[PDB]
């Protein structure tokens, strides 16, 4: 949405609608806290400042000329916070308050369109959808596979019970939240036959062959094909 | 991994890629055809040019010449693309592409099935019709529930039987 | 070059009315009817040559063509099926066999069999038909029972209705 | 007779690529002329891709369903209607290898 | 590249 | 609507229950013979060209009319799988 | 009858010639009509002279002169109505004069070779390619000039571009990066600017300082000083840019193509690019391009005024140079003969390219004729314009008003060249400039939206292609018919005014008034009205000036009452609107409808088949009438008569009606007495109610026509007879198929029965082997041929009007190879007013017949007569088209005055008016009630008390004095009919025009029960005696998915399309009341994995415990 | 539910086969069983357009 001319804020409709399912860059966006603390600004001519700070550490934001900021030099700013007017990135905040925080921001700021123009639906849906947004995690503490690697949220939740509980054998496997956008979120999943269906079909199978994967039929479109 | 170099190409089914009768005395055949024979061709000219004596640069310029063959009818289009002759400055289409062209981004690009028992007309507000029912023009009731009629119509006297009820109503 | 293999004559053959069919039109202003394709070309040509001839060099349709508005459109859609039965003949061969059945079963194994194993089983010779006994009592059986079968086929009309 | 539960793609092994086949396509003529039939041994064979005529053989010698299932001795055929023509995989043997382009040139080249 | 200038090139 | 719907929804554990009873029911109706139903007495299915649809009308509609009543029992495995076929083929006659 | 139209606006010219575009276009595209010696020479004789002169000199031996003397075409091979029984291509033969040089002494002149065949066009406007009439559609794009403007990535400044058309020809732009370049591109890599005018010869000092003194930007000019210093040193310099590894020398070579011939256009030496420079910049232009090559030395009038002008606007207010590229002075419109000029001038390229191999082939002087000429490439070209270019379209002929719109509608989409489809949304809104120039209304509801236009009113393409218009002179305060047909251009230096100004005569009457100087609404005083608007109509489209109240109704639904005219079908009985705007009598006229008389005279004979007038003159004619002709749709084209015999004719007075034509008047659709209220539901959404009554009166009914075909084919199995012999069954059925063979006239044709037969021969010698028992068995009757015979498609037919047997080809008929003879059959039938069917007023209401009433109990009024049609209200308000509600009143009156009026597009009839007739139709609604004995009901009075309480009648006053105010609010009491009470409230009713709308083929309600599969895909597949399956798409899978109909959705993708033995047994069980099998796999799958199998992917299914199982049932195992 | 009005919106027909797909059909696919959306626990089949105009004068 919108377009590079002056200064040109938010992104409406549908297109907004877009933004938010597949996790992007608004263009417009609002530098969140990524440290919960206390507001601090300056008045230097060119670009302005914001600085958050705790009896532990503090820490400075650029913030540029069209920055419209929200907060005042005085109080509290909690993680992920809005320190900028507008928009934010699902990964920043993800990574700032957590999964918890991102999923009930998409949610509300999708259905923050709906609402305005008159559609009334319930938050469940797009609850289910945001949820496989982030069903995928990346790994750092290996056992099995090497490091880099994104896969499969619960699908680790196996092998890390079962290498805890029973003797770790030696191995806690230590991941990171992965958000993607809905969009990614399928054309990446288990059964290739469903990664057939949507566009890169070419690479689905070439990946799924080498590798000679095994389609356990769950979901309905990979099982109505067959 | 060895595998993945292609040394015995498979050739998908005949009446996948068929030959027929249109109308008059034309015959309408599926383009991979032109791309089999293509290979065909060119790994026998092969052949041939091993036995009869082999000058080098010869050996290679149809080794190649092949080796664009076999994509072909893999896939055409990722290098080059294939043309049989003037009329139809059209990619010959290929094995990759009809798969893909089966689930690929497009509308529907060529994704749905037709049903056997279906119909539609236009429609129009039926006020007394309760929630429950609609109502559907018996003309069409009868191809629709045709076979399921048929029998009934065994079941009492209007017709002896399948074939003749089948008549009865042509 | 082409789909269809031609013989080198048909090819040289074709060449030439293509080639006689330019020097036509460089007279008559009228794309040559084939009777002076015939004469030009010279000792045995005639119009039922030339057409013919114009139909082997038409070369095949592409199975798969953009059809009406270019949109998404294959060729190969259009096309009917035209071996396999469609459901009113799987249901026609199964009265036809299922009520053939009965009748053969219920007739003389003698000459019944011996036409309907020698026009149905293989292809089939009223002498050679029947195993040891002559064509007296072939013709004898095969009008007799032919006969009965269809007379009493024409009380309990079942068969009446052709088939096919 | 079982439930079909899980299905997979992997690579065709050159022996795998023979073991589905039947004959070799060894020319190029798909359909002679004055007889509407699979010609040489080509691209259409009833011999190799299978019985173009329901249940009768090529030449005529067998011709009906009861021996369904021997094969014909002048001209090769085994039958069931069209289709198991219409199923039926034939394969070329290339004289000096080449390769898939689908493992070639995708973005990673899975071989590069 | 186009395989007709490599080969050209290569016996001319 | 369609007769005790709602009774009907509240027998079953699961819609989708109440759907797949009904539908194997049918099934059997037909299959075994129809008169497999436990219902024919004193009041039971009807059509009115004549009342006859006490022979082959709608088969579902008949499993429902039953199952609304307290006769048939639907159990995830009540009867042990391929001897059921058998002694229905028994005891119901024309097939 | 009578006709009354409301409060004039002074109209100062009448409309042109509507079908103006397609005919004169096809004028000055091919100049037959007049010989060499006049001199309008562009089209086809330019395209001409543009590629004879063929030189070609030297390779071995040249020196060839090919020249061109006169183009001349004559005699038609055959006639338009031959070419559409048979199936001909309508062409003239095209023969122009051509002599040969040699640089050896003789010149051989063979005078004509019939090269192309090349089409006429019709009267009306419409071709005759191949059966069909078809029509040539126009189209736009950028005109060619040289323009200005801004960056997009780099907010900075603004670049120039200079556009040469044809696409061989360069296009250059001017951009300035100061850090240390300029860039100069022609194809594609940049160049320093001045490296060119150094070239040319402009030096460092004289261009500086003149150029750009007033403009910094010169710096960057002479900066590379070193390059600077050499003049035709440059030129090779240059040369040496440009990459191949070309030879220094190449003395004037290519400076020559950017010079005076090729690339550069020869579009007309003065107005056809000269005119986007002198006016936007650099004001001279003789020759047509950048050209000369008289003395090596080139001059270039136009690289030094673009960067001139760069430096310009760039620095200041030299005027403001910014080029909105909408603006129609740069957006063209191409008209019929451009379009073929193209096509031709391609073809003869195509033919020059031949020829210049056969200079070289030839032998010695004798190569005038053969050698040089072959028409195959000309005629190709040509042919393949009118039969395959995406812009010729079938003529929609549904009604007249609908050719003449598909005669002038602009399309965007087209050569590829102008705008494909990616992109739109600038090009699809309307343009300030599109004002009088094309409707903002016409454009098509759906993807395809503002690409797709039909043209204004009196918009006309200027000679070449610049919707420009019509507007008078108002000089000072004084208005003036001299009108100026003014280019887009021009338009905007002049402040124009609005017709609605009040006017005495010439004088201009309020002080403050409306005029709009360019795109924007001024309010303007009288004495700055330069330019006033000829009239509102020519403002839209004929198409759209055709609504009545176009003024109350909101410009988005006023386009669906433009396309709905268009979808209008001639009614036996046709009736023109009860209200008009004006130009249903020119729309008739200018289309070719009705027959009307050229000079006066007396009438001889009126047949049903002629009407042979007898003119003063002294000279009679015989004006055959095309009794039943078939349209490429399907409507029916009689002319009939409506003058009777001896009469008196005025010099261009109907003798005869179009298809859709009353009197003279376009009329398509019957005005009808309309109550407008609720019904049970009848009209719920947007549904109509109808009255019996309707139907009694022969009202809406059409009569339709279709051609059934069938060929004799010649089989190896041997060839197809035709004859009344139909192998297997009845005579019952050969009833009909009187003549042997064939179907007789006037027979009554249901669906399925013999339209004609034939006959083809099955399986080889023996085909069923248990059949041929069968046979000997029941009754021996051999005739091994099969039935293939042309029958009733489900769906229906009517009656047969003509048949058309064509054997092999003895007339000057080509038959296609193989084909051994054709079998037409013209069958016709009334389509009578149903439930199924779709009328709507010309506002946009649209909607569907719901029941048929009888007039037994619908809607009465006090005075017996009963209303025709129920309209629902409620789909009023959302909607915004009030002038329905408008029309309906006029209409009120107009039934009771018995009077007929036209009220313009926005000056027409005005409230008051209106209110004033209805006055005088209360006197004859009410005033004979009075006399004829009667007063007011109970229930009369009642409504009253319910109409007090609501609001509309002044209490107090008389009921006879209470329903005048009642009515003149249009609306009357109204009973019910089913129960005689009065409806609770008056209610309006009135004279509302009403058309009814085309039936597509999609109209056959399709039901399908089994039927013929796909080759390949094993679908069900629409056939010639069954329907053919509807489409299960991914949304309506969800749907299902969504529910937990697990089962129904297996059963759509196996049992109903592709389980191959699922289908079947599918149908034996239900035949036999016994349960569909539970599915197969589907040879859907199957394709796949085979298709897959064909890469070398190897897919295979497993099993409980990872173990094969097998979908291929058994025909892949080589056991 | 099915956004249609009746200016020529035509409606295809299917046919459920066995007595599964026709059990399921009815049970749970029927109009009247399905009365309040899954988008809103909000009727769907609310009065329309003449009905209230109906029922509130
Ligand atoms: C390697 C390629 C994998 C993709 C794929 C399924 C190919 C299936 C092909 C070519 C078919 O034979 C085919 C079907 O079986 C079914 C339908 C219509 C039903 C569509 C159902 C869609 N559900 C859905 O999208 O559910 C979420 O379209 C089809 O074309
Ligand atoms: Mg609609
Ligand atoms: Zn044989």
């Amino acid at each position: 949405t919108g377009g590079v001319a002056g200064a040109a804020d938010i992104t409406q409709g549908l297109p907004r609608v877009i933004e938010l399912f597949e996790a992007r860059r608004p263009k417009a966006k609002a530098v969140i806290s990524e440290i919960d603390g206390v507001v601090r600004i300056e008045e230097t001519e060119e670009k302005l400042s914001v600085f958050v700070e705790s009896e532990g550490f503090s820490k400075e934001y650029k913030l540029p000329k069209e920055a419209r900021l929200l907060v005042k030099d005085g109080d509290y700013v909690e993680a992920g916070q809005p320190l900028t007017r507008g928009a934010i990135d699902p990964h920043q905040l993800l990574e700032a308050k957590g999964p918890e925080a991102v999923e009930r921001y998409l949610v509300e700021e999708i259905q923050k369109v709906y609402r305005a123009q008159g559609v009334k639906l319930h938050d469940k849906h797009i609850e289910i959808v945001v949820r496989q947004m982030m069903k995928y995690v990346e790994v750092t503490d290996p056992g099995d596979s090497r490091l880099l690697e994104g896969q499969v949220l619960e699908k680790w939740d196996v092998e890390a019970l079962n290498e805890r509980l029973i003797a770790e054998g030696k191995t806690p496997v230590a991941w990171k939240p992965l958000l993607m956008g809905v969009t990614k979120s399928a054309l990446s999943t288990k059964s290739w036959l469903s990664a057939a269906s949507f566009q890169n079909t070419t690479h689905v199978l070439t990946e799924a062959a080498i590798a000679g994967k095994k389609d356990e039929l769950i979901g309905l479109k990979e099982n109505v094909i067959l | 991994p060895e595998w993945m170099i292609l040394e015995a190409v498979p050739v998908l089914p005949p009446d996948l890629r068929p030959m027929v009768q249109v109308d008059g005395g034309r015959f309408a055949t599926s383009d991979l055809n032109d791309l089999y024979r293509r290979l065909i061709n060119r790994n026998n000219r092969l052949k041939k040019l091993l036995a009869q004596g082999a000058p080098e640069i010869i050996i290679r310029n149809e080794k190649r010449m092949l080796q664009e063959a076999v994509d072909a009818l893999l896939d055409n289009g990722r290098r080059g693309a294939p043309v049989t002759n003037p009329g139809s400055d059209r990619p010959l289409r290929s094995l990759t592409d009809i798969l893909s062209g089966k689930q690929g981004r497009f509308r529907q690009n060529l994704l749905g099935k037709r049903v056997d028992y279906s119909g539609r007309s236009v429609i129009v507000v039926g006020p007394q019709l309760k929630l429950h029912q609609c109502g559907l023009p018996k003309r069409m009731a009868l191809e629709l529930f045709k076979p399921f009629l048929l029998k009934k119509m065994e079941e009492k006297g209007i017709a002896p039987n399948v074939k003749a009820a089948r008549r009865m109503l042509e | 070059a082409r789909t269809i293999r031609i013989p080198v004559h048909m090819v040289e053959t074709i060449n030439k009315l293509s080639r006689t069919a330019r020097q036509l039109q460089q007279e008559l202003g009228r794309e040559p009817t084939y009777e002076e394709i015939a004469e030009a070309m010279g000792p045995g040509w005639d119009a039922k040559r030339v057409e013919e001839t114009l139909k082997i060099a038409q070369e095949p349709v592409s199975l798969e063509t953009p059809i009406g508005d270019e949109k998404d459109s294959f060729y190969g859609d259009f096309i009917p099926d035209e071996h396999l039965p469609s459901p009113v003949d799987a249901a026609t061969q199964s009265l036809l066999s299922e009520e053939l059945e009965k009748a053969l079963s219920k007739l003389s194994e003698r000459e019944a069999m011996v036409l309907k194993l020698r026009k149905g089983l293989i292809d089939g010779e009223e002498v050679g038909a029947f195993f040891g006994v002559t064509r007296e009592r072939i013709r004898q059986i095969e009008n007799k029972a032919l006969r009965k079968l269809k007379y009493h086929e024409s009380r309990t009309r079942k068969l009446r209705d052709f088939l096919d | 007779k079982k439930e079909v539960r899980k299905v997979r793609i992997a690579l065709a092994s050159p022996e795998k690529i023979r073991s589905w086949s039947y004959g070799e396509v060894e020319k190029p003529e798909t359909i002679n002329y004055r007889t509407l039939k699979p010609e040489r041994d080509g691209l259409f064979d009833e011999r190799i891709f299978g019985p173009i005529k329901d249940y009768e053989c090529a030449c005529g010698k067998y011709k009906r369903q009861r021996f369904e299932g021997k094969v014909c001795e002048r001209c090769g055929v085994e039958v069931t209607k069209s289709i198991v023509r219409r199923y039926r995989m034939g394969h070329i043997e290339l004289a000096t290898p080449a390769a898939h382009i689908w493992f070639v040139k995708d973005v990673p080249s899975k071989i590069g | 590249k186009i395989s007709t200038s490599d080969p050209v090139r290569q016996y001319l | 609507a369609e007769p005790g719907i709602d009774k009907l929804f509240g027998m079953v554990d699961s819609k989708y229950r109440l759907t797949v009873v009904v539908a194997k029911r049918a099934q059997q109706l037909l299959r075994h013979g129809f008169k497999n139903t436990v219902l024919e007495p004193e009041e039971r299915p009807k059509m009115q060209t004549l009342e006859g649809l006490f022979d082959d009308p709608n088969a579902v509609t008949w499993a429902m009319k039953e199952l609304l009543t307290g006769r048939l029992v639907f159990g995830e495995n009540l009867v042990p799988e391929d001897r059921l076929q058998k002694e229905m083929e028994r005891l119901y006659p024309v097939e | 009858m009578e006709i009354k139209r409301f409060g004039r606006i002074r109209e100062v010219i009448p409309l042109p010639p509507l079908t103006e575009i397609q005919v004169e276009s096809y004028r000055r595209a091919l100049q037959a009509d007049v010989p060499p010696e006049k001199r309008e020479n562009v089209g086809i004789q330019a395209a001409f002279r543009e590629t004879f002169p063929i030189e070609e000199e030297d390779k071995g031996k040249g020196g060839l002169v090919l020249d061109f003397l006169e183009y001349r075409l004559g005699e038609p091979p055959f006639p338009q109505d031959e070419c559409r029984e048979k199936d001909l291509t309508y062409q003239a033969p095209l023969y122009a004069r051509l002599q040969l040089i040699h640089k050896d002494t003789g010149l051989i002149k063979e005078d004509e070779v019939f090269l192309g065949h090349i089409p006429l066009m019709t009267e009306d406007g419409s071709f005759i390619i191949n059966g069909a009439d078809r029509v040539i559609v126009s189209q736009i794009h950028r005109s060619p000039g040289v323009y200005f403007t801004p960056d997009p990535a780099r907010p900075g400044r603004y670049i120039a571009s200079i556009i040469p058309l044809p696409k061989r020809g360069p296009w250059i732009d001017l951009e300035v990066e100061p850090n240390g370049v300029v860039s100069m591109k022609v194809n594609k890599r940049k160049f320093p600017l001045v490296l060119l005018l150094r070239v040319l010869g402009y030096d460092q000092e004289t261009l500086a300082r003149e150029l750009g003194a007033y403009g910094e930007l010169v710096q960057g000019l002479m900066d590379e000083s070193v390059f600077a210093m050499r003049p035709e040193e440059a030129l090779i310099r240059l040369f040496t840019l440009l990459r191949p590894g070309d030879p220094p020398k190449r003395d004037k070579a290519v400076a020559y193509v950017y010079g005076l011939i090729a690339d550069p256009r020869r579009y007309d030496l003065g107005e056809a690019g000269r005119y986007k420079a002198e006016e936007k910049l650099g004001i001279r232009l003789s020759g047509r391009t950048l050209a000369r090559f008289e003395d090596g030395e080139f001059k270039d009038e136009v690289f030094l005024p673009t960067l001139r002008y760069l430096f310009a606007l760039t620095a200041g207010v030299p005027g403001h140079e910014v080029d909105d590229i909408d603006h129609l002075g740069n957006r063209r419109i191409r008209t019929v003969g451009e379009l073929m000029t193209d096509q031709f001038r391609v073809g003869l390229a195509r033919l020059a390219r031949g020829v210049r191999e056969r200079m070289l082939m030839g032998s010695e002087d004798s190569l005038t004729p053969a050698k040089l000429v072959n028409s195959r490439p000309l005629e190709a070209a040509i042919r393949e314009f009118f039969s395959r270019s995406q812009l010729s379209q079938f003529k929609d002929e549904t009604n007249p008003l609908s050719s003449l719109r598909h005669k002038r509608r602009i399309s965007a989409l087209g050569p590829g060249g102008l705008t494909r489809e990616r992109a739109g949304f600038d090009v699809r809104d309307v343009h300030r400039t599109h004002y009088g120039r094309i409707c903002p209304v016409e454009t098509p509801e759906g993807a395809n939206i503002g690409l797709i236009t039909s043209l204004a009113a009196y918009a006309r393409v200027d000679e070449l292609g610049f919707i420009r218009t019509p507007y008078r002179r108002v000089v000072g305060g004084v208005v003036t018919d001299e009108v100026v047909y003014m280019t887009a251009t021009e338009e905007d230096r002049y402040t124009i005014a609005q017709a609605n100004t009040p006017l005495e005569g010439n004088r201009i009457a309020a002080e403050r008034v409306v005029a709009r100087r360019k795109g924007e609404p001024v309010i303007v005083s009288p004495e700055e009205v330069e330019f006033m608007d000829v009239s509102p109509k020519q403002v839209f489209s004929v198409n759209t000036n055709l609504i009545p109240f176009l003024e109350h109704d909101d410009a988005n639904r006023a386009l669906m009452g433009s396309n709905m005219q268009t979808q209008a079908v001639p009614l036996i009985r046709a009736q023109a609107p009860v209200v008009m705007t004006g130009l249903e009598e020119r729309v008739v006229r200018d289309s070719l409808a009705a027959l009307y008389a050229e000079e006066d005279g007396e009438v001889a004979k009126v047949d049903g088949n002629r009407i042979v007038v007898r003119y003063e003159d002294g000279r009679l004619v015989e004006y055959p009438l095309r009794r039943f002709y078939r349209s490429n749709q399907g409507t029916a084209l009689d002319q009939r008569p409506r003058v009777v015999v001896g009469q008196r004719v005025r010099k261009g007075d109907l003798l005869a009606d179009g298809p859709a034509s009353e009197n003279g008047f376009l009329a398509l659709g019957q005005n009808v007495l309309v109550a407008i209220m609720p019904f049970d539901g009848y009209n719920f959404e947007d549904a109509i109610v109808i009255s019996e009554e309707l139907l009694k009166r022969d009202f809406y009914t059409s009569i339709h026509i279709e051609r059934y075909e069938i060929e004799a084919r010649d089989t190896k199995l041997g060839p197809e007879r035709i004859t009344r012999d139909i192998p297997h069954l009845s005579e019952a059925a050969l009833r009909d198929l009187d003549e042997e063979g064939v179907v007789r006239i006037g027979a009554e044709v249901k669906p399925g029965d013999i339209l004609v037969g034939r006959t083809s021969f099955k399986g080889e010698s023996e085909p069923t082997p248990e059949e041929r028992l069968l046979r000997s068995i029941f009754g021996e009757k051999a005739r091994d041929v099969k039935d293939t015979s042309l029958r009733v498609p489900p769906g229906e037919g009517g009656i047969v009007v003509r048949t058309v047997r064509l054997r092999r080809g003895d007339p000057g008929v080509e038959l296609k190879p193989g084909v051994r003879e054709v079998v037409r059959v013209y069958v016709a039938q009334k389509r009578k007013l149903q439930v199924g069917d779709k009328l709507a007023n010309r506002h946009g209401n649209k909607g569907v017949v719901a029941k048929i009433l009888p007039v037994e109990d619908m809607p009465h009024l006090p005075d017996g007569t009963p209303v025709d049609v129920i309209l629902n209200p409620l789909g009023v308000p959302s909607r915004m088209n009030l002038g329905q509600i408008l029309e309906t009143h006029l209409g009120l009156a107009g039934y009771f005055l018995g009077q007929r009026y036209i009220s313009p597009i926005f000056d027409g009839a005005k409230e008051p008016e209106i209110k004033e007739l209805l006055a005088q139709a209360f006197e004859v609604y009410f005033g004979k009630r009075k006399g004829e004995g009667f007063g007011v009901d109970k229930r009369e009075v009642e409504v009253l008390r319910r109409a007090e309480k609501l609001g509309l009648v002044t209490p107090g006053k008389t009921p006879e004095e209470q329903l005048k105010e009642l009515f003149l609010q249009g609306k009357v009491v109204l009973y019910d009919g089913r129960t005689g009470e009065p409806i609770e409230g008056p209610i309006v009713v009135g004279q509302m025009f009403i058309m009814k709308l085309y039936h597509m083929v999609e109209d056959k309600m399709h039901a399908r029960s089994t039927g013929p599969y796909s080759l390949i895909t094993q679908q069900p597949l629409g056939g010639k005696a069954q329907f053919g399956g509807q489409r299960f798409g991914e949304m309506e899978v969800w749907a299902l998915e969504a529910y937990g109909a697990a089962h129904t959705l297996q059963e759509m993708l196996t049992l109903k399309s592709d389980d191959i033995e699922g289908r079947n047994a599918a149908y034996e069980a239900i035949i036999k009341g016994e349960d569909v099998p539970e599915p197969s796999v589907p040879e859907s799958f199957r394709v796949l994995v085979k298709e897959l199998q064909a890469l070398a992917l190897d897919v295979q299914t497993l099993d409980e415990k990872d173990n094969p199982v097998d979908i291929f049932e058994g025909l892949a195992s080589k056991r | 539910a099915f956004n249609a009005d009746f200016d020529g919106d035509q409606m295809a027909v299917h046919v459920p086969l066995s007595s599964f797909a026709q059990a399921e059909a009815r049970i749970q696919m029927l109009s009247a069983h399905n009365l309040l959306s899954p988008a809103s626990g909000e009727p769907l089949a609310k009065p329309s357009r003449d009905i209230i105009l109906g029922l509130y004068y």
